[PDB]
């Protein structure tokens, strides 16, 4: 028995260990494209 | 832990392998020595996403 | 702890004042306490 | 015309394809292209009085009963075609809004 | 017996979460009566409470 | 929720074919009294007895 | 004035240490379990 | 839903939204600070029989950021106290190597106008909390008090006294305790206890040795205290009054009392928001004889002025202008130099001392209760820019006053 | 006015829907059938 | 804020109150 000072405190390392064989894809999502503003650009300016 | 603050809000696009669940428990209704009345209260939770 | 305590000085109401329970205090005022 | 069957009272269809009812295209009015569409509507004079039969039954297309200023929800429907692509087990619609 | 939610994903990001509780007044006179009604709250990311 | 990889349909890797499934390896191997032959050639049974996969990539960019 | 009754589901989870759980991730298994199998008949006996 | 927000974009979005880079509001950009300690360590006290008692700050850590006074006390009588614990001191003098630096002169009177300007509702009620004890409790009753000096290092933990550096001498404050049978009006013949605990900051060798071996320079704020005579009479008087002030300042405060007890208003009463109990007509500024703006009311000072200066304005009586267009905060803003400048004056106009029974028959906008005879004097505080510079263990001021 | 209106309002959401057409629902063309006729005759029924 | 003007269970006031009507039991002076 090891006085407190001198434990690890240091947890499992759940991250590590758990080795999944397909790894991660970009959990990209998409609502589409608001076509209906299309060659509508704001940025044109008066001249 | 993580409303506190904006910055430090749950990256769940980065936990793609498991999920985020919140347990919480409920007194009954009549618990409260104020209790108003034994009306089931309608509970409902919404959640803001970024 | 703000305004759940009592009171220092002059209260002005506008409007009416309603109480449950009883009031401890007394003076001229309206149509009565003056007979 | 459009689907042939029977539509109940107080129940209206105005259709842009020539069998909205069914799955292949056949014509469509594209709101993403027009900037401003309202509908118009005339409503009746509700001075028939509900309880009386004689006036409810015989009566000209242009009144209807005085119980009728309850219909106060006006519910506009519009069905329309957008694209579902999926690509590596991931989808969404093609087109926003 | 002891509710919980999965967080749904309908976005990146969970910034902050709220319960929306409705019920009525039956002259108890109460004070927080949404907080008495809830004994219990943890937040697990996969299964492991933090 | 988990952004589950696979479909998890009921068809992984179960066989729900009938007794046919035997009448099948019959003919890979014997005539009729096909109860010794496992016992002996166990290796070839099992080999040839269970089901196979596709390759799905899924890939990520950056 | 019989009440409803009150359920929970206790489930008793194993957490294995850094080998094991590595490798049971990876490796393929197979386990030899039991099924339960029935369908409901009825009978008719004579009293005499 | 919300991603039609994210969609929906084009180049008026160009103005508000950021690069590819990390300045997002997410993805937070950790900031860590370096390991520390605090402690608070009792200092004892010098036996003060209605005078002077030294605290002598020791060297029991590296930097010290507040000193806290506690008075433990007894209600003499049926009158609620008003800030007894402040009422108590009356004054405080910080010295470093026994150079005074910092002053807190009528110490109630500036004290309650730091806890109005300051402290906001919550902040505020708390420190009433600790000062004052007004439930109907009886006489004889017993509360300890806890009374923070605003000396001033107290307000951002930065400009703590690095005393790890001051070697070669100590610090020290003279606080003085008058009387407790003069104007608190709970006397009950009782000797109040008076206990001093102030906090030390501990740093890590790292920057423990560089903060007491470098050369430091810390911009402080200085107390810098005046009062006259200041009557009222039933006509429209004037004032002019000398400004003997120095240095840079952020902004200066007058107020009229009645020094008899804390209040600044004809209505006998403290926290009066009612402008017809307070005597200033209108004001001005003059430095070298040219006026500063145009004479603006006494309402004006007491409401409008602490909206930019502290987003907090007291009660009437109590009436401020500023230099700097941030009067809280660490970083000077704006100020007026008062060692260039010769002559500052303050000029002012009070209404008349003609009107009696206030919610019934006062005048307009030009009187205020005749009970303003019953006033004294004005006080005016200003807080002043100096530096303290700490080398080879002496530290000291750049700006002798 | 009227279906003009609805003509020129053509956008990208139709490349799926008339963009190179390969029908039209007004020029019907029906297929020719072998030349054939229906006849209904009579059969006996044997027994009663 | 001083627009609530509910209280539950207690209250003690100084000075002098001003109002104008009023309602409750009675216990008063004169």
């Amino acid at each position: 028995r090891v006085k407190k000072s001198a434990l690890p405190d240091k947890e499992f390392p759940i991250i590590e260990t758990e080795k999944y064989p397909e790894p991660p894809i970009l959990w990209e999502t998409t609502i589409g494209a608001p076509s209906r503003l299309f060659d509508r650009s704001d940025g044109v300016k008066y001249v | 832990f993580f409303s506190k603050d904006t910055s430090v809000a749950l990256p769940l696009i980065a936990l793609q392998y498991h999920d985020i669940e919140l347990d919480f428990r409920f007194n009954d209704v009549s618990t409260i020595q104020g209790v108003d009345a034994s009306y089931t209260p309608t509970i409902e939770m919404y959640i803001d996403y970024v | 702890p703000n305004w759940n305590p009592f009171f220092n000085r002059s209260i002005i109401v506008s409007g009416n004042l309603v109480v449950a329970g009883g009031v401890i205090e007394g003076n001229g005022g309206g149509l009565t306490n003056s007979a | 015309q459009s689907i042939g069957g029977v539509t109940p009272a107080g129940v209206y269809l105005y259709s842009f394809a020539l069998k909205p009812a069914g799955r292949q295209p056949s014509g469509t009015c594209n709101f993403s292209r027009i900037d401003n569409a309202t509908l118009s509507l005339t409503y009746k004079t509700c001075s028939i009085d509900a309880t009386s039969p004689a006036a409810v039954l015989g009566n000209t297309e242009t009144v209807t009963a005085n119980t009728a200023t309850l219909l106060t929800a006006l519910n506009i429907y519009a069905k329309n075609y957008n694209v579902l692509r999926i690509m590596s087990g991931m989808g969404g619609l093609a087109y926003a809004n | 017996g002891n509710p919980s939610v999965l967080i749904p994903r309908n976005g990146d990001l969970i910034k902050s979460i709220r319960l929306e509780i409705t019920l009525k007044k039956g002259t108890g006179q109460s004070f927080y009566p949404a907080e008495q009604l809830i004994s219990y709250l943890a937040l697990k990311i996969g299964g492991n409470i933090i | 929720f988990r952004d589950t990889a696979s479909i998890g349909f009921s068809d992984t890797h179960q066989d729900e074919k009938t007794l046919r499934f035997l009448k099948k390896q019959i003919s890979q191997f014997i005539k009729h009294l096909k109860e010794y032959y496992p016992n002996n050639e166990l290796t070839k049974k099992l080999v040839m007895k269970y089901s196979d996969v596709q390759l799905l990539p899924y890939t990520k960019g950056a | 004035g019989a009440a409803q009754p009150t359920m929970s589901v206790w489930v008793d989870y194993i957490f294995l240490d850094t080998q094991e759980r590595t490798r049971f991730a990876q490796l393929p298994h197979e386990y030899l379990i039991e099924q339960l199998q029935f369908t409901g008949s009825e009978t008719a006996t004579p009293s005499a | 839903g919300a991603l039609n927000q994210l969609v929906a974009v084009g180049k008026q979005d160009a103005f508000i939204t950021g690069d590819n880079l990390d300045n997002s509001v997410w993805r937070n950009v950790t900031k860590k600070v370096s390991n520390f300690a605090m402690e608070s360590i009792e200092n004892y006290i010098n036996v003060n029989p209605g005078s002077t008692t030294s605290i002598v700050v020791g060297r029991f850590g590296d930097l010290v950021r507040k000193v806290t006074l506690e008075i433990t006390m007894k209600k003499g009588s049926t009158t609620n106290p008003f800030y007894p614990s402040e009422q108590y001191v009356k004054y405080a003098h910080l010295s470093i190597g026994g150079q005074i630096v910092y002053r807190i002169d009528d110490f109630p009177t500036w004290t309650r106008v730091h806890e109005e300007l300051f402290m906001d509702p919550d902040t505020r009620a708390t420190n009433q909390r600790v000062n004052n004890f007004r439930p109907e409790d009886p006489v004889g009753a017993i509360r300890k008090f806890y009374l923070d000096i605003p000396l001033f290092f107290t307000d951002d933990a930065s400009k703590a006294l690095p005393l790890i550096a001051l070697q070669y001498h100590e610090v020290k404050l003279d606080v003085l305790f008058a009387s407790p049978g003069d104007i608190p009006g709970i006397d009950a013949s009782y000797t109040p206890t008076v206990e001093c605990y102030i906090d030390y900051v501990f740093l890590d060798t790292p920057e423990r040795e560089w903060f007491a071996r470098n050369t430091h320079m810390y911009v402080i704020e200085q107390l810098q205290h005046y009062n006259n005579v200041f009557s009222v009479a039933a006509v429209e008087q004037t004032k002019r009054l000398n400004l003997p002030f120095t240095m840079p300042t952020r902004y200066l405060i007058w107020l009229l009392k009645t020094g008899a007890d804390g209040v600044y208003t004809t209505s006998g009463y403290p926290f009066e928001n009612n402008d017809s109990y307070a005597a200033i007509k209108s004001a001005k500024l003059q430095f070298n004889g040219t006026d500063r703006f145009s004479e603006r009311p006494g309402y004006y000072f007491t409401t409008v002025q602490p909206q930019d200066a502290f987003g907090r304005s007291p009660s009437a009586g109590i009436y401020v202008y500023s230099f700097g267009l941030d009067v809280t905060g660490m970083t000077s803003k704006g100020a007026l130099n008062f060692s260039r400048m010769d002559n500052a004056t303050l000029s002012i106009t009070t209404k008349a001392a003609t009107a009696a029974t206030i919610s019934d028959v006062y005048n307009q906008s030009t009187t205020l209760a005749s009970a303003i005879t019953d006033f004294t004097s004005i006080a005016i505080y200003a807080k002043s820019f100096n530096v303290l510079k700490i080398d080879y263990g002496m530290g000291g001021m750049l700006f002798a006053n | 006015a009227g279906g003009l209106s609805q003509l020129v309002a053509y956008g990208a959401q139709d490349v799926y829907l008339t963009g190179n057409p390969q029908i039209t629902f007004f020029k019907t063309v029906y297929r020719r059938y072998t030349n054939f006729a229906i006849e209904s005759i009579q059969q006996t029924i044997n027994g009663s | 804020p001083l627009n609530d003007p509910i209280m539950i269970r207690t209250m003690i006031v100084y000075g002098n109150l001003s109002a104008t009507y009023f309602t409750g039991n009675g216990a008063a002076l004169t």
